[PDB]
RNA sequence: AUUUUAAAAUUAUUUGAAUUUUUCUUCUUAUAAUUUAAGUUGUUUCUAUACAGUACUUUCUUAACCCACUCGUCUUGAAAC
RNA sequence: CCUAUUAGCUGGUUAUUUUCGAAAGAUCUCUCAGGAUCGCUGGAGUUGAUUAAUAUAAUUUUACCAGGUAGAGAUAAUGAU
RNA sequence: AUUUCACUCAUAUUAAAUAAAAUAACUCCAAGUGGGCCAUUUUUGGUAAGCAGAACUGGCGAUGAGGGAUGCUCCUAACGC
């Protein structure tokens, strides 16, 4: 017998391998595990790591925030490996050139009428295979409405959790415990 | 009937399990309920040494764009 | 059945042999700043901001300090984590560290030894020693007090 | 094209000398050491004197109970000294930190004072590193100096000799040899113990505590 | 690599010498010294014990002193006894 | 040399001294004679009485000396006569046993087997104070004053020990215990 | 007790049976993991019914492979030798148990002239 | 199928040096080899000069040495009277 | 027939291998054969580490704190004697 | 007090030691559990109990193996072939 931690064995955790059966997004994280391999490159290495996340961990990133984030570096290409959708609210796009997983239409042809274009994973690989002039970018993983219920529950002091309710009007989860004048609040 | 009404054993264990953890500490602290007449100058404070620093780099933006 | 504020400091909170009376006018003196450590020491003779019972003789760092109390940020274990703790005192029952003066010192003059080692521009060793073996010593002692012993018989 | 080669081979070839110079000089401190403590003591005596000689600065550890029925601060201190079978050996440097944590660990060790040729013997015969990346270590029987050159090189310790010396003189790279070490699995002892369960001290047959100098033939039947 | 067998470093001489470049020297002097002939030793050990007798002296004296001071606490513990006798 | 007829028991001068301190620059050094069975042993007694005698622990002590005695005449019989405490089940006392052999060591360990034998005291029980040669006309056990008799003879009526090899389980004829 | 023939290592023969299975007729000796509660064979008492367990596993090297150090392909056509034509060395066939006389001719046949070994080449004769 | 390489050692030549002063002295200069490197190879028999036996493989049945309590379940605890 | 009423209770609850692996504390409860909740556990995932170092530690050392249990006392107080 | 500029406080062994310390931290979903018992040491009630009630740690439970003839809890020691 042996004293030890986890009976000896490492223990890793998140994903290992790419759950979805899509025959390109095989092919894509096959070339890019060989790309992280064969480079040092810590770009390739995000780049394959996140091609295997769940759909909640590769979130859309807006036309809006994308062009933000891209403001500084006027003449590199932004990679984002989620989607990206259309923003109404912005008024005018500008010149931007950017790999990513899929682009909405609007968004698509928003970008190309603005003169910039839209580059997939097997492209990039094959114009920046170590991430020159790459900005890697991403959404916002934790602004989906789920993330919302999580944390402290609706109930502990200082909770800003949404609980789960059929309907939010003044009869449904509104009286015992949530104000001064029914017992406590919160 | 009569039932064990207490004890601590296996507790310390089971706190072991998990380890004792330790609070995050953080590096700020929400300043809500804090000496006020001081946070809210601090408030103050910070407006003006943002405010001079914004119109300064205004200022260069603007002569720099022409 | 019993588990009142003060349950159990029938000891704790009660004055040393011939230490009664209130605090000295000098422990109003001293100099309190934001993040400082400080040591919980209920004084009995002030019963406003009387700390709780688990915190007497603990350590924290200041996180409030008001008129006349203060807020101390206290680790308190709570079965399996460690978990702050917001206790508000009055400045009687509260009292300047020394956790870490031997850490101070040993920064102000660790400070002016490397200056006058980089001046000189030799490598010197600054981290605590932990001495352990003792080297060789070839000591001399005249024949005078080499006395033997024997264990003793019993009486 | 073949220049790599060249340089790498000669680089090996300076590396092989400088080796064999330090281990020249490593023998010849032994002898002088040895000389000149048998020299100091006939001095001493010759005077009206006593000479009392510096503690080895670096003791032997043998694990002798199993992972059963252990206190939690015994688990710990197994655990901070790299004991975790049955017939663990580890060396640890001696200091006051070291032996208030063997202290606590004692009646479940023996421990004592090593002497060039068991630490030469336990390196050559026992001697296993630890070889791959940072926390993916992967034991390994040193059967070369490779290894030992690759990770410890930046302190000028490629060698078995220089981990040898390293470790028989409590050097400035002692830390760093002693982590690289596996821990060493020792056999059973060829004569067995005496009583596991009593001190070495006790005046009846015994086994765990400090045995000084007597660790060199436990560990020669255990090896 | 593929893992061989590993040789024992202490007994096969090859890996020997390769894990200790000086071996091969060191164990040369060895045995060359012990290949000094025996007339030199048979002709030479009254020489080298003869010049321990001082040695002799002081190592005989320091063992004197120590057994008198035993017998003088000896003595003095009898005397002692003997006076709280009476 | 016979390791099953050798013992385990050795004498050993052993010099200590507390660690000078501020309140005295130099203290008095002490010196014991213990009988262990290794100098570790030796060095845990020696420790053990100064802490018993003096107020001087091993921890705020260093070790001065420690080296094996060996017997002048190792091949010549002598009687000695050992002074011991001893604490039994019930309370402590103190007696003086007498023995005869070719070492000092050899005469603990008689002292040891009788203690054990004789009064059941472990080792760990028994103190060794003041053990000294004597001369014979100053022995005072009958069963060693007989043993200095002018000239000393007496038949061999123990029974033979042979080999294994000879111990044979099934024999011939009946042996004999008369013999000589 | 091992067999060993040749490469071949046979960690364990006499398959395991079902615990009690030899004093129960409703209990068939087709091995089941005793579940139970206080079940002796579950808890590894000494001298009873041990359970298989993963360290019995063969040396991949020579796993799935026939004393004749061949792997064995079970065939129902003429048609499902061609695989075989560029293996003949190291698979060994075998003819399912449905198949005719006249087809079993073929494949003999069939196998002998493409000289891949047949184990059961004498059924239906 | 591009590290069973390189080196390390040994042998036979060879260069210079050192030295404990030499038929295992050491350190390199070059060459050619060998293994002590760089996890077992060789020889001789037998099976056998057979096509299934008295051998070999295997299943089964019996013994023999050692071991082995009735399973499922509730239970702190079941072989349980 | 409603009705396969309800049961905090008893009984049963069906292939293999592999990996991880408990609790019998706690709070509230018309609660004490129950439940919710925390703790202990598994699975999933991200952020990190992968740089013999940092985070970290049922460990020690150094420095500084807090205590009134063992002991001691009855002539220091109280209560006994 | 905050902000901006300066200078620089060991790191080439790491502001004490040691550390199969990132096998970490965090988040989500969820199971079972919520009758416990025993041993050492401490301890309350009881004349006492294989009694009742607590503290620490380790076990049994959930676990076989060697030993204690025998034995859920003792000793050694925990388990692939």
């Amino acid at each position: 017998g042996i004293a030890l931690k986890n009976v000896g064995r490492i223990k890793k955790h998140g994903r290992k391998h790419l759950v979805s059966k899509n025959p390109y997004l095989r092919l894509l994280v096959k070339l890019y595990n060989f790309l992280a391999r064969r480079t040092n490159a810590n770009f390739n290495k995000i780049i394959a790591k996140r091609l295997i996340m769940p759909k909640r961990y590769r979130p859309p990133l807006s036309l809006s925030k994308l062009q933000y984030h891209m403001a500084n570096h006027p003449n590199d290409i932004a990679v984002v490996v989620g989607s990206i959708t259309d923003d109404k609210r912005l008024f005018s796009l500008k010149q931007l050139k950017v790999c990513a997983l899929r682009f909405t239409e609007t968004a698509r042809k928003r970008i190309e009428d603005a003169g910039g274009e839209c580059l997939t994973f097997d492209q990039l690989a094959l114009k920046y295979p170590t991430g020159k002039k790459c900005v890697l970018l991403r959404g916002p993983t934790k602004a989906r409405t789920a993330e919302k219920h999580f944390g402290k529950a609706p109930g502990k002091p200082k909770s800003k959790a949404r609980p789960y309710v059929r309907s939010k009007g003044r009869k449904f989860e509104k009286a015992r415990g949530r104000r001064k004048s029914r017992a406590y609040k919160k | 009937a009569k039932s064990k009404n207490h004890t601590n054993h296996n507790q310390n264990r089971k706190a072991h399990k998990n380890g004792i953890k330790k609070p995050k500490k953080h590096k700020f602290m929400s300043r809500k309920g804090l000496d006020p007449n001081f946070f809210r100058n601090q408030k103050y404070c910070l407006k003006g040494i943002q405010k001079k620093k914004k119109e300064l780099k205004l200022k260069a933006k603007q002569e720099k764009n022409n | 059945k019993s588990r009142g504020k003060r349950s159990g400091t029938r000891y704790k909170f009660s004055k040393k042999f011939r230490k009664h009376g209130e605090c000295t006018a000098n422990k109003y003196l001293e100099k309190l700043n934001y993040g400082d450590y400080v040591d919980i020491v209920c004084d009995s003779t002030q019963q406003k901001g009387m700390p709780f019972n688990y915190y007497h003789g603990k350590t924290g760092k200041i996180f409030h300090i008001t008129k006349r109390g203060v807020g101390v940020l206290v680790n308190k274990r709570v079965k399996h984590r460690i978990e702050q703790k917001k206790v508000c005192v009055r400045i009687e029952h509260v009292r300047k560290s020394r956790c870490n003066e031997d850490f101070l010192l040993r920064k102000i003059k660790n400070a002016e030894l490397i200056k006058e080692a980089k001046l000189k521009n030799e490598h010197i060793n600054i981290k605590r020693k932990t001495e352990g073996p003792k080297p060789a010593a070839m000591i001399k002692v005249p024949p005078s007090k080499i006395i033997t012993i024997e264990p003793l018989p019993f009486y | 094209a073949a220049k790599k080669i060249k340089t790498l081979k000669l680089i090996n070839k300076k590396k092989r000398n400088d080796l064999r110079q330090r281990t020249l000089r490593y023998e010849e401190e032994y002898e002088s050491e040895r000389k000149k403590i048998i020299e100091l003591k006939r001095e001493a005596r010759k005077n009206n004197c006593f000479y009392r000689e510096a503690e080895k600065k670096v003791v032997f550890v043998i694990r002798l109970k199993g992972v059963n029925k252990l206190p939690p601060k015994v688990r710990s201190v197994f655990r901070l000294l790299r004991l975790l079978q049955v017939h663990n050996g580890v060396f640890v440097k001696v200091n006051k930190a070291t032996k208030e944590m063997l202290k606590i660990v004692e009646p479940y060790v023996t421990y004592g004072y090593p002497t060039l040729s068991t630490v030469r013997k336990l390196l050559y015969k026992r001697g296993y590193v630890r070889v791959g990346k940072v926390r993916r270590y992967a034991r390994k029987k040193i059967q070369d100096n490779a290894d030992i050159s690759k990770h410890l090189g930046k302190y000028n310790v490629h060698g078995i000799e220089d981990m040898v010396y390293q470790l028989y003189t409590c050097g400035p790279v002692f830390k760093k040899v002693n982590n690289f070490l596996w821990a060493f699995k020792l056999k059973p002892p060829r004569k067995g113990f005496k009583a596991k369960r009593h001190a070495f001290n006790e005046p009846r047959p015994g086994d765990w505590g400090n045995r000084e100098a007597h660790i060199n033939e436990l560990i020669n039947r255990m090896i | 690599k593929k893992r061989l067998q590993n040789k024992n470093s202490l007994t096969n001489f090859a890996v020997r010498c390769r894990l200790n470049p000086a071996y091969k020297l060191l164990r040369s002097l060895a045995v060359l010294r012990m290949r000094k002939s025996i007339l030199e030793k048979s002709k030479n050990k009254k020489e080298k014990r003869v010049q321990k007798q001082i040695q002799k002296k002081e190592l005989q004296k320091i063992n004197h002193d120590y057994y008198k001071g035993v017998a003088k606490a000896v003595k003095k513990k009898k005397k002692r006894e003997e006076k709280k006798a009476k | 040399i016979d390791n099953s007829l050798n013992t385990n028991i050795h004498q050993y001068h052993i010099v200590g001294r507390a660690i000078p301190t501020a309140k005295d620059k130099n203290p008095n050094v002490y010196r014991m004679c213990i009988f262990a069975k290794n100098d570790t042993n030796a060095k845990s007694r020696f420790w053990y009485f100064m802490k018993k005698i003096n107020k001087l622990k091993k921890s705020n002590g260093e070790l001065l000396a420690c080296e094996q005695i060996k017997e002048r005449f190792p091949l010549r019989v002598k009687n000695y006569g050992v002074l011991l405490r001893y604490d039994s089940r019930t309370g402590t006392h103190n007696m003086y046993k007498e023995f005869r052999d070719t070492t000092k060591e050899g005469a603990i360990a008689q002292l040891y087997s009788e203690m054990a034998g004789r009064h059941r005291a472990r080792a760990s029980s028994i103190n060794i104070i003041r053990i000294s040669e004597i001369s014979s006309s100053l022995v005072r056990r009958p069963h060693i004053k007989q043993l200095l008799k002018r000239r000393l003879r007496f038949p061999a009526l123990h029974l033979p020990t042979l080999q294994k090899e000879y111990r044979k389980k099934f024999a011939s004829k009946r042996p004999s215990t008369y013999r000589m | 007790a091992v067999k060993k023939v040749g490469k071949i290592i046979k960690k364990r023969t006499k398959k395991f049976t079902r615990f009690q299975s030899n004093r129960f007729m409703r209990v068939k000796p087709a091995w089941r993991k005793p579940r139970g509660i206080d079940c002796r064979v579950r808890r590894r008492y000494k001298g009873t019914n041990l359970m298989p367990s993963i360290g019995y596993g063969s040396n991949k090297k020579t796993k799935f492979l026939l004393p004749n150090n061949k792997y064995k392909y079970v065939v129902k056509n003429v048609k499902e030798m061609e695989p075989l034509i560029m293996n003949h060395t190291k698979y060994c066939v075998q003819i399912a148990h449905n198949v005719s006389s006249k087809k079993r001719k073929q494949i003999i046949e069939r196998a002998k002239q493409m000289n891949v070994s047949v184990i059961n080449a004498k059924a239906r004769l």
